[PDB]
RNA sequence: CAGCGAAGGAUUUGGUGGAUUACUAGCUAAUAGCAAUCUA
């Protein structure tokens, strides 16, 4: 049952964004002042 | 081009085993060459680039050493459909061909290495390897009984091979290309024949001299000779059969074909032979 | 413009070693 | 200090005033015998005057995991094996020998389809013959070849049942009022099937069928279906060993394509499902393992003009279960339409909200969709049109973005008119206008 | 070569050296202050003056210029000439300008340390001499006016060749600029050195840390389709995150840990270089923030991992150091968050480590798998291994309201498991 | 059989065999020594060119040669012919029947060790003279003190010292008074190659298992590991310009450049040279020179150079990528077929089994080109398969 | 459009290396020294 296995464990992948090339070209205008943290998570809102 | 990559008869030629891919992977059958005495189950190799580089039938279960290209040496029952013992060596090396006396098994390696393993005991008996000796692609064994003395190895350049010493006791001039066929045919000559050229040559295994020169009409692709040395028959490129009848006899230096079999259908389309059997 | 990957001409230049020669002595 | 002491050097003594290279170690001009160690030390202040001493022998002698890690790996992607599912947006895809090379077609290739089990493609198109290839790298050569006089084919299916594995059909069917089915048997016993059992009105065409397995669910015995794609919105389903006409289920509108799901239920028993697609988008699911009747009906977001659905992941009628415990549901369905866009429905949650969103909807080539197959495993789906040359993707899923490095400009793609996946190899043939079906192999496989 | 090549070596070489009047107007009107009619005519007193105010002025803001009042702006240096002294003098100096610019990479948002760096441009001559040390310190005010005028006035290095369209313009560079700029590879070193002088001598300001990192993941955004460019690129940002996550400041540490995330999915990295890279993420970690960063960090990398070995039991010692850095109620709480992380596989491999190599907190482990929800092989992986828990260990209530949950979902699932090895009256008789 | 209308000549087409070369230096020029089988090849290493051919074929295969100034050092089958300017000028027979297979040359001593473990050392008559003439002594490396002798060298500033470095020690002969000063501890997998480094008292090793060790022979410890995980090491050597880069040479045909100050990694360059063939089997720096000579088993003599670095005040830290420069070779594989070019015998086209087509000059070997097999453009205008 | 058509094709350009005469090694105060140095 190793092929059904197999299957079960490349069914249970789940769907991600990938990187594009302009993924992350809108960030430049709100680095400004703005904290680290809140650029972490907004990299991970366009991660996600 | 021939989708059978590998094939071989076992001894008294009643049954053929044979290589072919199937989709990406290689597939091991045996077919008995007179129904009157389909089989439709293979093995399969079930990796993608795993593939069989040389195939020899040992004589009583039946079955087929199966020397891979990972260093691994196979033996395959045919009557169950399982790889009953897997031989393996050191290394990941390709190994370039196999041979038998009795229990006794021999092999070599894309390292040119010499490999020994015991079918009685499924071990790794010897390991060794010999200088001037760096391109071998065929080993076969000079038969002396149960003494498995004297290998004979071969890199385009045959190479006589006393494996007490681990040395090299004569040398032959070979061929300009590899050596395809490599095979003992009397207690004193053997043939050989290379990849892409139409002439064997038998030698003296006891001086050295080459007693004749053989020459099919095309480039060999197999031979057989009955077992007392009276007939050889080669099959060639262009799917033809030649037979050489009484070959070690006083064409005095070289021997032409006597017989040349090939097969047509009843259109006009000439089906090519592969890998016939004589006796 | 991107940066510009040229190769320069090269020449040998002259350097100095150390040579064993004065590594052997000997006894009287 | 030092790990040895040889005591020779102590009691030599070296001239220096011989030879020029040693002249310039005094430290007098009187000097001209020195002692070995004071030599061997005037040498060594020498040796490093010629070359100076550098930092990394004397600085250091040998949360720095990662640095470590980063000096001793040269590689620094999963190597081989240790993947186990597609690495998306760069293929890696060889070609092989076209496989219909060894015996040319005489028209544009319709349909396609790999053995279950056996390395044989059958390919078949409107020549109204049919031809079986052995399929390897290397020598794709001809099996058998069987030319049906008067009847081009457009559909061409291998069926191999579950119950014993052993028939071998071929079904085969074109623009005609019959279906013809080849028992292989290695002269070639065909029968033709002609009859539908009252129902001749709302079947003038055997053109789209499909070929799929069904339980009897009272025992556990299976047979196969074929199913007819009829006029008004009429699927024909009928036994494909007797050909006698066991249902039918009518959607409304103009039908357009449909497919088969499988779900199983318990230890060997399994149910069938005909989905049904209009071509205004809406979409019927039919059970049929009881009398065939409808269990859903949804509605295809987005599409108006819709040509061909498919399902994956799991058991398709081109990804076929040798053995009945080897069912699977499938995962992925793609609904692709006259514009060229494919809306893609998840299924593992897509079968509860009878308006479902797509999970993506693919626009990447712009005419109409004629193929979408998806790979055995569901991790490629495969659109292809026969309007314009050179137009297939592949669309890797679930990330749902397509492979940019293949098909490449120079792909002998032609004007793909069918296209048929491996249910082992990984493999793909491709059949164009020309009669060429091209093969190319999947390293991931 | 040509005469006219090494006669172009021979003025780039004595460039700075004024020969004549017309030589030293030309090299003295370069100013950042004034124009070249007013600064062709100003003296060194002048300028040396008021740079000593402007410098007074910054060190009661940030009191490290104190030093460059005893060395580099002490009087002694209006007379000190650059290119009269030796190449040992002349590295002194050059590290004792490098010292000052990336001290005041931060301060250049106020007018004291224009008019005191004006003094380094027009004595020192460090427009045309320390120029890559300038550019790389002010690169982070590339809209503003400053770096403007840094532009106008500059020598543009090689390195830096695509800003020579933006030299002397009105225009600012822009940030596609700025990615081109930053998509070399030696760019990319010359930065990461930079970074390293920054790290050492604790000057990283987050401004910085943010243009740094923006830059950083638009480089792996724009190599993103080819497979060698980021090949070429990890061991550099790879090495960069290592030399950020091995400082003290929260800020550089979530840097480091976006550049850590962004390469992560960018690429499918080794297994064993996420594990040590959590391992460097752990081994520093003490803020709040950079414990937000790091735990959403350590779950991505763990995602972003595939094939057979994706979720093993995380070892004994980053298993315990990740105990140590973050309990029970943290990995908890975290999991119980509306905003519903991907923590699949990081999750699995935390309560196969915590079977392995805790045997304790099991309760913890039905309460955290009862909150998220996981995959088939996931719970197939985890129902073995307490199976194997079971068959090592006497099997008390823990294990059994585990099993009384993996009964209580996906029954089916468990029995297939024990079918694969074991029976379910069997263990129903064990425990 | 002796011939009585063709007299041999020469063997063209030949670079090298996978004999580690040496280099030499005259004045601040330098020549690379290669073997080709049972003769050496002289090359400039400023433009590969070939100077000398030794004058006649050695009965057997040169397995190890060494040059100091104007004198090459070829040990074949029992015996060390010391050659000058292709001619040879001294033949000292070893006392044994064993195989000479390795050699160093220091003060007035040449050293020689068979493959019986034995050592060679032959002494100067009177230290004015050019070369080591007479026999001195004989070391012996029994099975208690080392393994298999894997390399002979002598590090600088050692008064009439030998290092041995065996197969898993390292031992240090004093070779005036015969006797073993200093043998190491043991090192857990096989050491394959040796190279002094500039630093006073150092040398550097490289095993069977993929690490380079830089041992301290004067403490007894080693200084630092750089740990390269499955590769075989088949050369070392050190940059002497300034730069402490150190080049290891892997027998997958790899040559990784090592920053050894600040402990990172330069650059790899991959399939320098064929695996099948032996990977890269000498590779060493041109001394004060950021230019490295590699040579491989495949008929292959090539040269890499480090260009200045492109930052104008760090370039300690943005190292350039070493690029190719200048390369000689010939056919990889024999040759399969063979022709003339014109009447005037000055070029013939040569075609191999590695699927090569050379075209060699019979007048001056740096003429030989490979034809190249760049195709045109279709005809039409259409694609080509 | 047809046709040609292997994980792309075309055009243009900068740099370097090798050939463009037929391969006997660098320096110097040269029957030899040096090449780590010519000087006491």
């Amino acid at each position: 049952d190793e092929e059904d296995i197999a299957l079960e464990f490349i069914n249970g992948e789940k769907k991600d964004k990938l990187v594009n090339m302009n993924s992350f070209t809108s960030m430049f205008d709100n680095i400004q002042n703005v904290q680290m943290d809140t650029f972490f998570d907004r990299v991970m809102k366009v991660l996600t | 081009d021939s989708p059978v990559l590998q094939s071989a008869y076992d001894p008294s030629g009643q049954y053929l085993c044979y290589v072919t891919v199937a989709l990406d992977k290689q597939r091991v059958g045996v077919q008995p060459t007179q129904r009157a005495t389909w089989n439709e189950n293979f093995l399969y190799l079930e990796d993608s680039k795993l593939k069989v580089t040389c195939l020899k039938w040992v004589n009583d279960t039946v079955a087929i050493i199966l020397g891979m290209n990972n260093g691994e040496i196979w033996l395959y029952s045919v009557l169950a459909n399982e790889v009953t013992y897997k031989f393996t060596t050191g290394n990941s090396y390709e190994i370039k061909d196999i041979d038998l006396m009795g229990n006794q098994l021999w092999c070599i390696d894309s390292s040119d290495a010499f490999y020994q393993f015991d079918l009685l005991q499924f071990k790794l008996l010897q390991h060794f390897r010999i200088n001037n000796c760096v391109q071998l692609n065929k080993l076969t064994i000079v038969p002396a009984g149960d003494s498995v003395a004297q290998l004979l190895v071969a890199s385009h350049s045959i190479s006589l091979i006393d494996i007490e010493e681990k040395k090299v006791v004569m040398t032959f001039p070979g061929h300009v290309s590899p050596v395809s066929t490599l095979q003992v045919i009397t207690n004193e000559f053997f043939i050989s024949g290379a990849e892409g050229d139409r002439f064997l040559n038998v030698y003296d295994i006891h001086s050295g001299m080459t007693k004749c020169v053989l020459v099919a009409e095309s480039d060999i692709k197999e031979l057989s000779h009955s077992g007392q040395a009276d007939s050889i028959a080669v099959t060639t490129e262009d799917g033809s059969l030649e037979i050489f009848v009484d070959p070690l006899v006083s064409g005095n230096k070289s021997k032409k074909s006597s017989k040349k079999i090939q097969i047509v259908s009843k259109d006009g389309r000439k089906v090519p032979i592969y890998n016939a059997f004589i006796n | 413009p991107k940066v510009v990957r040229e190769a320069k001409k090269v020449e040998m230049t002259e350097a100095r070693a150390y040579n064993a020669d004065a590594d052997t002595a000997k006894a009287a | 200090e030092a790990a040895w002491i040889d005591s020779d050097d102590e009691k030599i003594k070296v001239p220096i005033l011989v030879t020029n290279k040693t002249k310039k170690l005094r430290t007098s001009y009187n000097e001209s015998k020195i002692n070995g160690v004071h030599y061997i030390n005037r040498l060594r202040s020498q040796f490093e005057k010629i070359y100076p001493r550098p930092k990394w022998v004397d600085d250091e002698s040998d949360i720095n995991a990662l640095t470590k890690i980063l000096s001793t790996t040269y590689n620094y992607k999963d190597t081989l094996s240790n993947s186990k599912l597609l690495p998306p947006k760069k293929l890696d895809i060889v070609r092989l020998k076209d496989a219909n090379a060894s015996h040319p077609s005489h028209s544009a290739i319709q349909s396609l389809s790999f053995h279950p089990s056996k390395p044989l493609l059958l390919t078949g198109g409107y020549d109204k013959t049919l031809r079986i290839y052995h399929i390897d790298g290397k020598t794709n050569h001809l099996v058998t070849s069987l030319h049906l006089v008067g009847s081009p084919i457009q559909t061409c299916t291998f069926y191999t049942s579950l119950s014993n594995q052993n028939q071998q059909n071929i079904f085969t069917a074109g623009r005609r009022r019959y279906m013809h089915s080849w028992d292989l048997s290695l002269t070639a016993k065909i029968e033709k099937f002609s009859r539908l059992y009252g129902h001749e009105s709302t079947q003038r065409s055997f053109e789209n069928f499909k070929v799929a397995h069904l339980q009897n669910s009272q025992t556990n015995s299976v047979h196969g279906i074929v199913l007819l794609q009829g006029n008004n919105g009429w699927i024909n389903i009928l036994h494909s060993t007797s050909g006698l006409w066991l249902m039918g289920c009518k959607i409304e509108g103009v039908i357009t394509d449909f497919c088969i799901d499988y779900q199983p239920i318990s230890r060997g028993k399994f149910r069938t499902i005909l989905i049904a697609v209009n071509a205004y988008g809406e979409v019927w699911e039919f059970d049929l393992n009881k009398n065939g009747h409808v269990i859903r009906r949804w509605k295809d977001q987005g599409g108006v003009g819709i040509t061909k659905i498919q399902v994956g992941g799991g058991t398709t009628t081109t990804c076929p279960a040798l053995q009945i415990s080897k069912i699977k549901q499938n995962r992925w369905l793609a609904v692709g339409s006259e514009s060229g866009f494919v809306n893609l429905y998840d299924r593992n949650n897509a079968m509860t909200s009878s308006t479902p969103t797509p999970v993506a909807a693919l626009d990447q080539l712009t005419t109409t969709i004629s193929n979408l197959q998806f790979s055995p495993d569901g991790q490629i789906l495969c659109m292809a049109s026969r309007a314009v040359k050179d137009a297939l993707r592949l669309v890797h899923l679930p990330s749902c973005s397509v492979f940019s490095n293949w098909p490449t400009s120079g792909t002998p793609l032609g004007k793909v008119t069918s296209v048929a996946f491996s249910p082992s190899g990984g493999l793909l043939a491709v059949g164009n206008e020309q009669g060429k079906v091209r093969l190319w192999k999947l390293n991931h496989y | 070569s040509s005469l006219s090549d090494q006669l172009a070596q021979v003025a780039s070489n004595n460039a700075t050296v004024a020969l004549d009047r017309k030589r030293r107007q030309k090299l003295h009107s370069a100013s950042l202050i004034y124009n070249s009619k007013t600064a062709a005519t100003q003296d060194y007193d002048f300028i040396f003056e008021n740079a000593s105010k402007a410098l007074e002025e910054l060190s009661q803001i940030e009191p490290k210029f104190a030093i460059f009042s005893r060395t580099l702006f002490s009087e002694s240096s209006i007379s000190l000439d650059r290119n009269v002294q030796t190449k040992e003098e002349i590295k002194d100096l050059d590290n004792a300008i490098n010292a000052y610019l990336l001290l005041a990479s931060s301060k250049w948002y106020l007018a004291p340390t224009l008019h005191a760096t004006e003094w380094l441009v027009r004595r020192f001559q460090i427009h045309v001499k320390n120029t890559e040390m300038l550019l790389l310190s002010t690169l982070n005010y590339y809209q503003t006016p400053v770096f403007k005028r840094i532009l106008s006035i500059i020598k543009l290095p090689p390195l830096f060749n695509c800003l020579s369209n933006f030299v002397r313009s009105e225009k600012p560079p822009t940030a596609l600029t700025m990615i081109k700029l930053f998509n070399d590879m030696d760019f990319l070193k010359l930065y990461t050195s930079y970074l390293d002088q920054c790290i050492k001598h604790n000057a990283t300001y987050t401004n910085q840390l943010l243009f740094t990192t923006c830059c950083f993941i638009n480089v792996v955004a724009f190599n993103s389709n080819n497979d060698e460019k980021l090949n070429q690129l990890v061991p550099i940002l790879l090495e960069i995150s290592a030399k950020l996550l091995a400082s003290k400041s929260k800020d550089c540490q979530i840097a480091a840990h976006t550049i850590l995330v962004v390469f992560a999915t960018a690429l499918p990295l080794k297994k064993t270089i996420i594990l040590a890279a959590m391992e460097t993420i752990l081994s520093n970690l003490d803020a709040k923030e950079a414990k937000h960063s790091a735990l959403l960090t350590i779950c991505k990398l763990f995602q972003t991992l595939k094939g057979q070995g994706n979720v093993d039991q995380l070892p004994s010692k980053i298993f315990k150091l990740f105990d140590s850095k973050f309990d029970t109620v943290s990995i908890l709480t975290f999991l119980d968050k509306e905003d519903k992380p991907v923590c699949d596989k990081f999750i699995t491999s935390y309560t196969r480590s915590i079977a392995r190599y805790d045997r304790s907190k099991l309760n913890i482990i039905l309460s955290l798998l009862k909150k998220i929800r996981l995959e088939r092989y996931e719970v197939r992986l985890i129902i073995t291994d307490l199976i194997y828990l079971s068959e090592i260990l006497e099997d008390k209530s823990q294990l059994v309201e585990l099993f009384e949950y993996f009964i209580s979902i996906n029954e089916d699932l468990v029995l297939k498991c024990l079918k694969s090895l074991g029976l379910t009256g069997e263990l129903f008789e064990i425990r | 059989k002796n011939s009585k209308i063709f007299s041999p000549f020469r063997i063209i087409g030949n670079v090298s065999n996978g004999v580690p070369f040496a280099t030499g230096t005259l004045g601040s020029t330098f020549y690379i020594v290669t073997c080709v089988g049972k003769t050496f090849q002289i090359y400039d290493a400023n433009t590969l060119h070939l100077l000398f051919v030794s004058e006649k074929e050695t009965p057997s295969s040169i397995v190890a040669l060494s040059a100091h100034f104007h004198y090459v050092y070829a040990a074949y089958e029992n015996k060390v012919g010391i050659y000058k300017r292709g001619i040879e000028e001294h033949l000292l027979e070893l006392e044994t029947d064993a195989n000479v297979e390795h050699l160093c040359i220091f003060g007035d001593y040449l050293c020689a060790s068979t493959d019986d473990n034995s050592i060679f050392i032959y002494k100067k008559s009177d230290p004015q003279d050019k070369y080591p003439s007479e026999f001195y002594t004989k070391l012996t490396v029994t099975e208690i003190q080392g393994g298999e002798i894997v390399s002979l060298q002598h590090l600088a500033t050692y008064l009439n010292k030998l290092t041995v470095v065996t197969k898993s020690n390292v031992l240090l002969f004093n070779v005036r008074t015969g006797k073993l000063v200093f043998t190491s501890n043991e090192f857990p997998d096989q050491i394959t190659t040796a190279e002094p480094a500039p630093v006073l008292d150092i040398i550097a090793l490289g095993t069977v298992t993929g690490e380079v060790i830089m041992f301290n022979m004067r403490k007894g410890k080693r200084i630092r590991t750089i740990k390269i995980p499955q590769s075989r090491i088949s050369s070392l050597s050190f940059r002497t310009d300034g730069s402490s880069h150190l080049s290891v040479g892997t027998s997958s045909g790899d040559l990784i450049f090592y920053d050894l100050d600040r402990r990172s990694r330069i650059h790899v360059l991959k399939n320098i040279h064929r695996e099948s063939y032996g990977g890269v089997t000498q590779a060493t720096f041109l001394n004060g020179q950021p230019i490295i000579v590699t040579s491989g088993g495949d008929n292959s003599l090539k040269e890499y150079v480090f260009d200045p670095s492109l930052s104008q005040g760090s370039g300690d830290v943005v190292v350039q990528p070493p690029r190719y420069l200048r390369s000689r070779g010939g056919h990889s594989q024999p040759p399969s077929y063979i022709a003339f070019a014109d009447s005037q015998s000055h070029f013939m086209l040569s075609a191999s089994k590695d699927r090569s087509l050379w075209s060699f000059s019979l007048r001056k070997d740096a003429q030989s080109q490979e034809m190249s097999q760049r195709l045109h453009k279709k005809q039409d205008g259409g694609r080509v398969g």
